[PDB]
DNA sequence: GTACTGTCCTCTGG
DNA sequence: AGGACAGCGTGTCAGCAATA
RNA sequence: UGCUGA
């Protein structure tokens, strides 16, 4: 579906028709679906993630004469765009046609009510205007919304257009979906310039990053170090800071040091070199000096209070919980899962320094994920929103230190005396390209973000909201591997879709049948599902070794050791809920099952990922013929035919919806692209945006 | 010194079952009486296996049926594995 | 045949060349031996190793 | 780098250059050892070394010296690597086991293998305060670089049978390695005139820099050579003469100016 | 291209698609003959090694 | 307690190194058993059979050569690589049989 | 293959539970001489407070405790359900009843 | 990127 | 005197917007 | 700084 309706040789008999002029009752719907993943992030990013990004937002405590002021934002509201006050007249809205005979920015306005509070029993609540955020196109908060086409030609516009973009100064920013690692996924990686991070390190460490709920990310890494041990670093605003492990899992857990052990020792009980590494990590630094989930909080509190920039009325132990929920793990909500997925992260580091595991290529797209629109949007507003919560009670703080009682008449006078601010950072981020963030959101690029999207011709338009940008810094580099074309992306990527020159390699484009994943769904009946299918919780009675046993994860969180005969039946089990809409399982999870055998294949186990910015691609599912969604990581573990008679009995678990699904949109307008050489089809592909 | 556990004001001891000679330890002690652990979905209705022969080693499939519908279950048997959930039963031995 | 760095195209993680062929699959056809011309075009895996010599030749 | 040597076209040289051959590749402890056995403060240790059917063949050596070889040089790499940690850290059976306790305080005793390298472990103690953890790494970090015996500089040799149709007849003796010394004790097996290596700087210290100009022109031109580019001598010549103008290998570039 | 050359082209492109299992054994010096799935296993060691040098031959 | 020997077998946490006296000397509940253990553990323990070995090992390229001359004469053999950019046709690399002079045209 | 015949005499009201007790360092050498003491929350009216148990456990050394509350408490509690299989070996009838699963840790206070 | 110079850095020789 | 290391380096060719 | 041309 989606597909169906595809035309079955082309015709001429279309132009030449009596209603060619006739502006049509509704818009085409395949032109539509092409920048419909920078249009669904952003609808997500301004009304359901608004909400999520401002209720992380810890309250801002901070101190005026000898009172303590607590000010929290409930709410934040963007508006679509209008006339700025009432001060012009006869129409309120303001349509995209004008600001680009006008050279202005579409912006609404984002206006949020803070509640202060004087010790927390003397409170109001104040409406501020913060400042205005640029809108899209089509997105929902913009004026063009639920137009057919022939109102779209009332308003100065295409009648078959699909917007995605903003206009900053007239000029159509067009956000380009970024490259990122992955989500909430352990990747082990041998990267040789480590071992430079201290004295005994290795090149050994499985990297993470992590994002909750599309508003924050963190990259967190596992060291190896020769002795046995393990470090973890952490970044907080863009400096590294190097923990033991054992003080990050004693704070982590109330739990004693024999079960802690013996989480880490699952699947290699019989290993004495680990028993006896795992026990100097737990002793040699921890039963120095701290013995209880207190006391290590306290310790850790101490060295960090002074880069943390904690309240100075905070007691150590509140210093320590404001490290973990800010910089470890981001994506749990709970400390006991924050552990189990420490834990995993360290089984794995283990089995790859012991060779036991396959590092996983960084540059492959099995490990690799999309950044949208959305998710910069917000993770700028919400940094911004912090940001402004400071300024203004930088300002508390500075002007008098004086009485608050009836310093009260002007808490208005004052949050507007800094709600002057959060404007101007927003267009630059949108008319430069370029970031400027005390964290970098964790991105590791700070510029090129966003790109000037130009209508030379409709093929040099189409094709900005379906690339995909390895990255920029990649433009400058000795070596050419993240410029090699692996054959993971087949379906993903176009084979010939690529710039023949610098940028060769590096701006990838999708293909015709690729989508990027955008809903957001509840997630929360999963976990309850996968243990009636067979599946034991992470707390016990595995009823096998915790080696004839699968790590089952699901988003950052660890179910857990699904049995090894009973993981292939899950897996297809899964699967068929997936294509057959049953149960709550997204059409879109991504059921994974990477065997298990003694050669040092990658990690074993069952993931299962459902996150918003992953790529699929739809394949006809043979056995149900139901059109089922896979994965960048879940095609490498399943045939799939092309052509029929191509099928075979126990092989060609599915098949491709079209013969021509590998190429892009571009690379579908060349006629005959088989019986020509490659070096020119892709040449193609750059002409015809010229 | 142990510092021994102190209990929260709102909390009170709950005194052992002498109207249970069931889980009372004589009865689970006896030749003839065997103890299992049995791990289970959170959703699992064990109502829906009585009168049914589930296995004591093995793999197999089980069918019950709850609220109309048939629902067909894995059964997995094992031998306990070192450090598995001890069971607790009232003692008249233990005071 | 089809030759990258002086050797076949590189495998997958999984050991898949690309995602049609079966993992560590022996025929030469995974390997980028592609047996057809110009005259009557390459099917979509070859013209896949095609595109991956043509581009790092640039 | 690497070397040429003809090898003579005599039947008593055909004969010496197997063993030649067999005598100038690297034996390496790790290249002959099955699997250790480590016990662990008294940490014990049993290299259970190969059988010689499949490594004498083509690497000429035997059992008496490579187990000689382990108790005068690895057994005390061993307390020098050991040492190298814990600095930082906070009838004839008889006379071989006495002479070689004789030097180091902490071994006890070895074993004996009368037939064909049984079983040779060792045994150690550092008995009040040591980092006991898995130090198999060590011995096993150590036990790769450790090599039985090796010409300074040259990693293996082989005999590219044929170079010429015009006198088919030709043999040579090409290398991995550069040590032009280490071969001038077989004049009589192997032509050292007609040496050759692409080294320009040990051939400038062997022979002189007259003869490094020449093995400069031959080496830009062998390297233009495989892509069928063919460059005048004339500039060549010039390049080279610029290149040793002042008596030494002079690089063409910022420091060379 | 001639017919009646298109038909050898065609039954030597045919025969080249069984030649892979012969070539891969006998350059992994594996018993010449009886190993279906040996060869399989010593490709994806050979794969996952360290040293790579036996992957290339 | 009925557990691993490490650690406080019947208390909560590891103990310390087992150096001197009893256990000796834990921070929490520092309660003493076996001054010193029965055996001193046995690591069996072994290395790899495939890398150092020459045991148990016992058992388990010219191209398609089309005619052209550049000494002699009856055959060379070329690999093709696209060396050039996307504009531009594909070299040819050839190489001769009775020798071997690598030729490296332009197409 | 040996089979039971399954039955849930279980709880009459489903408010009768039994004790199952796991500790989080290992195995206890000789649980003989350990005392458990179940408390109770002495709300019965709040919902929520009415199933909150706390298991103690003493010895000469130290004392364990368990909650199937707050951090102590577990997720297997819930995602997963736990019985307990009283099998008569001589009739081949399992009678089955709801459990409770403890994980008991080390006390100590400043 | 790798390999060079450089730079001491201070360890056994009269 | 065996090192350890910190330290410089380059990088074909012309246009446009635009903005520091 | 994003593009583009040989």
């Amino acid at each position: 579906s989606r597909w169906r309706n595809l035309p079955s040789g082309p015709s001429l008999k279309h132009l030449t028709d009596p209603s060619y002029g006739i502006p049509r009752e509704q818009q085409k719907a395949a032109l539509q679906e092409l920048t419909r993943a920078h249009v669904e992030s952003f609808n997500y990013a301004v009304h359901e993630g608004l909400g999520l990004a401002v209720q992380a937002i810890p309250p801002f405590e901070f101190a005026f004469k000898d009172e303590r002021i607590s000010f929290t934002i409930l709410d934040a509201v963007i508006s679509p765009p209008t006339v700025p006050k009432g001060t012009i007249c006869k129409e309120a809205n303001v349509y995209p046609a004008e600001c680009r005979g006008r050279r202005s920015t579409y912006r609404g306005k984002l206006t949020a009510d803070i509640n202060w509070a004087v010790n927390g029993i003397s409170k109001g609540i104040i409406k501020q205007f913060l400042g205005y955020v640029p809108i899209m196109v089509k997105s929902k908060l913009c004026n063009l919304r639920n137009l057919p086409p022939q109102a779209l030609i009332e308003h100065h516009e295409e009648a078959e257009e699909m917007g995605g973009y903003f206009i900053i100064n007239g000029i159509e920013k067009v956000i380009r979906m970024l490259i990122m690692p992955r989500r909430n996924f352990p990747i082990a990686m041998i990267r040789p310039k480590w071992k430079t991070r201290g004295p005994g390190y290795t090149q050994y460490g499985v990297s993470m990053h992590c994002v909750r709920e599309e508003h924050s990310a963190v990259n967190m890494n596992l060291h190896y170090l020769e002795n046995g041990t393990v470090m973890l670093n952490f970044i907080y605003r863009k400096e590294l800071f190097f923990l033991p492990l054992g003080f990050a899992l004693k704070a982590l857990v109330s739990f004693s040091d024999y079960q802690i052990f013996q989480e880490l020792i699952k699947g290699k009980e019989d290993d004495s070199f680990l028993r006896n590494s795992v026990s100097q990590m737990l002793r040699i630094v921890m039963e120095e000096g701290c013995s209880t989930q207190k006391q290590v909080l306290n310790y850790l509190g101490e060295c960090f209070r002074v880069k943390l920039n904690v309240p100075d009325w905070y007691p150590n132990e509140q210093a320590a919980e404001f490290l973990f929920n800010q910089c470890i793990c981001i994506h749990l909500k709970s400390n006991t899962e924050k552990f189990y997925m420490l834990c995993l992260m360290t089984r794995k580091l283990f089995a790859l320094a012991k060779g036991e595991c396959m590092e996983d290529n960084p540059d492959s797209l099995v490990n690799q994920e999309v950044l949208t629109p959305g998710q910069l949007f917000l993770m700028f507003l919400k940094e911004k929103l912090e940001g402004w919560l400071v300024s203004i009670k930088i300002a508390f703080d500075k002007k008098a230190q004086k009485t608050s009682v009836s310093m009260n008449t002007d808490n208005l006078m004052r949050i507007f005396t800094m709600g002057i601010d959060l404007t101007k950072p927003f267009e630059y981020l949108f008319a430069t390209g370029n970031l400027r963030s005390k964290t970098g959101l964790g991105l590791l690029q700070d510029s090129g973000l966003c790109v000037v999207a130009d209508k030379l011709n409709f093929i040099r338009y189409l094709s900005h909201f379906r690339c995909v940008h390895r990255g920029a810094d990649f433009a400058k580099m000795r070596t050419t591997t993240v410029r090699r074309l692996l054959p993971e992306s087949w379906g993903f990527l176009c084979p010939v879709h690529t710039p023949d020159g610098e940028p060769c390699g590096l701006m990838n484009h999708l293909t015709a049948v690729c989508e990027v994943v955008t809903q957001f769904v509840y997630t929360a009946s999963i976990p309850a599902l996968l243990c009636n299918l067979g599946v034991t919780p992470i707390d016990g009675a595995p009823h096998r070794s915790y080696s004839e046993c699968y790590p089952v994860l699901l988003d950052g969180v660890m179910v857990g050791w699904v049995d090894k005969d009973l993981a292939p039946g899950i897996a297809d089990s899964l699967r068929h809920f997936k294509v057959l809409r049953e149960k709550r399982i997204p059409p879109w999870m991504e059921v994974v099952l990477i065997p298990m055998t003694g050669k040092p294949s990658l990690y074993p186990g069952l993931f299962l990922f459902t996150t918003p910015c992953r790529l699929v691609r739809p394949v006809q599912n043979l056995a149900l013929g139901k059109e089922e969604l896979i994965g960048t990581m879940e095609q490498i573990f399943m045939n799939v035919a092309i052509f029929e008679d191509e099928v075979f009995a126990g092989v060609t678990t599915h098949q491709e919806l079209f013969p021509h699904s590998l190429l892009s949109v571009i690379a579908n307008f060349i006629p005959f692209s088989d019986h020509n050489q490659s070096p020119r089809n892709m040449y193609q592909c750059q002409m015809g945006k010229q | 010194d142990a510092a021994r556990f102190s209990c929260p004001p709102n909390f009170t001891a709950k005194p052992p079952a002498s109207e249970s000679p069931r889980f009372s330890l004589e009865a689970l002690t006896g030749p003839d009486t065997e103890l299992w652990l049995i791990q289970a979905p959170a959703d699992f209705a064990p109502e829906c296996f009585n009168g049914r022969h589930v296995p004591l080693s093995g793999s197999q499939i089980v069918k019950g049926k709850l609220a109309g519908k048939r629902h067909r279950y894995r059964v997995l048997s094992s031998c306990p594995q070192a450090g598995e959930a001890t069971l607790l039963a009232p003692s008249t031995e233990a005071g | 045949q089809i030759e990258l760095e002086g050797r076949r195209p590189p495998l997958m993680a999984s050991g898949k060349s690309l995602p049609c062929f079966e993992p560590y699959e022996f025929t030469p056809r995974a390997g980028g031996f592609v047996t057809g011309r110009f005259l009557t075009g390459i099917k979509p895996p070859e013209f896949f190793f095609h595109c991956m010599a043509g581009r790092e030749g640039l | 780098p690497m070397m040429s040597v003809p090898v003579l076209n005599t039947k008593k040289a055909l004969k010496r250059v197997k063993s030649l051959k067999k005598q100038l590749t690297r034996v390496c402890l790790g290249e002959v050892l099955q699997k250790i056995d480590v016990q662990e403060q008294v940490y014990q240790l049993r290299f259970q070394f190969l059988p010689h059917a499949y490594y004498q063949q083509e690497k000429c050596l035997r059992p008496e010296d490579i187990l000689r070889f382990m108790e005068t040089r690895f057994f005390k790499l061993l307390m020098e690597s050991i040492k190298k940690k814990n600095n930082k850290a906070s009838e004839a059976m008889e006379r071989r086991v006495q002479a070689v306790r004789e030097i180091h305080p902490f071994i006890d005793d070895y074993q004996y293998d009368t037939e064909e390298s049984l079983w040779c472990q060792v045994t150690v103690k550092l008995p009040l305060m040591k980092i006991n953890f898995d130090m198999s790494s060590l011995v096993v970090s150590l036990a790769h670089g450790a090599v039985i015996y090796a010409t300074k500089g040259i990693t293996r040799c082989l005999l590219n049978e044929t170079t010429n149709n015009k006198n088919e007849k030709e043999l040579v003796l090409n290398t991995e390695g550069i040590n032009l010394p280490e071969l001038f004790k077989y004049a009589e097996v192997l032509d050292l005139r007609r040496l050759y290596s692409n080294d320009i700087h040990a051939i400038a210290n062997t022979y002189g820099i007259e003869a490094a100009l020449r093995v400069i022109e031959k080496e830009i031109k062998d390297v233009f050579a495989v892509y069928g580019i063919a460059v005048d001598p004339r500039h060549l010549s010039l390049v080279a003469d610029y290149m040793c103008f002042e008596g030494v290998y002079k690089p063409l570039n910022r420091f060379g100016i | 291209v001639k017919p009646k050359a298109d038909v050898k082209r065609q039954r030597i492109i045919e025969e080249s698609t069984h030649c892979g299992p012969q070539a891969v054994r006998a350059a992994l010096n594996l018993p010449e003959a009886a190993s279906y799935d040996e060869v399989r296993g010593k490709w994806q060691d050979a794969h996952l090694g360290k040293d790579q040098r036996d992957f290339n031959m | 307690a009925n557990t691993c020997s490490s650690f406080q077998s019947d208390l909560d946490f590891c103990s310390d190194c087992g150096s001197v006296l009893p256990l000796p000397g834990a921070q929490d509940t520092v309660t003493c058993i076996r001054c010193g253990f029965n055996i001193n553990v046995r690591d069996f323990e072994g290395k790899v059979v495939k890398t150092s070995v020459v045991f148990h090992q016992l058992g388990t390229g010219p191209v398609v050569d089309r005619r052209c001359p550049r000494c002699g004469h009856e055959g060379m053999a070329y690999h093709t690589r696209q060396m050039r950019s996307a504009d531009e046709g594909q070299t040819v690399f050839y190489t001769c049989t009775n020798c071997k002079f690598q030729e490296k045209e332009d197409s | 293959l040996p089979s039971a015949r399954w039955q849930y005499c279980g709880a009459p009201d489903g408010s009768q539970r039994a004790v199952l007790v796991q500790f989080s360092n290992g195995k206890l050498q000789s649980p003989g001489n350990m005392r458990f003491t179940l408390y109770e929350n002495k709300d019965s009216t709040n919902p929520r407070k009415r199933n909150q148990r706390i298991l103690a456990a003493e010895t000469d050394r130290l004392s364990y405790v368990g909650n199937n509350f707050g951090t102590g408490a577990l997720k297997c509690n819930t995602l997963c359900r736990h019985f307990v299989g009283i099998l008569n070996k001589t009739s081949g009838q399992m009678e089955v009843y709801d459990a409770e699963l403890f994980n008991m840790q080390p006390l100590f206070s400043d």
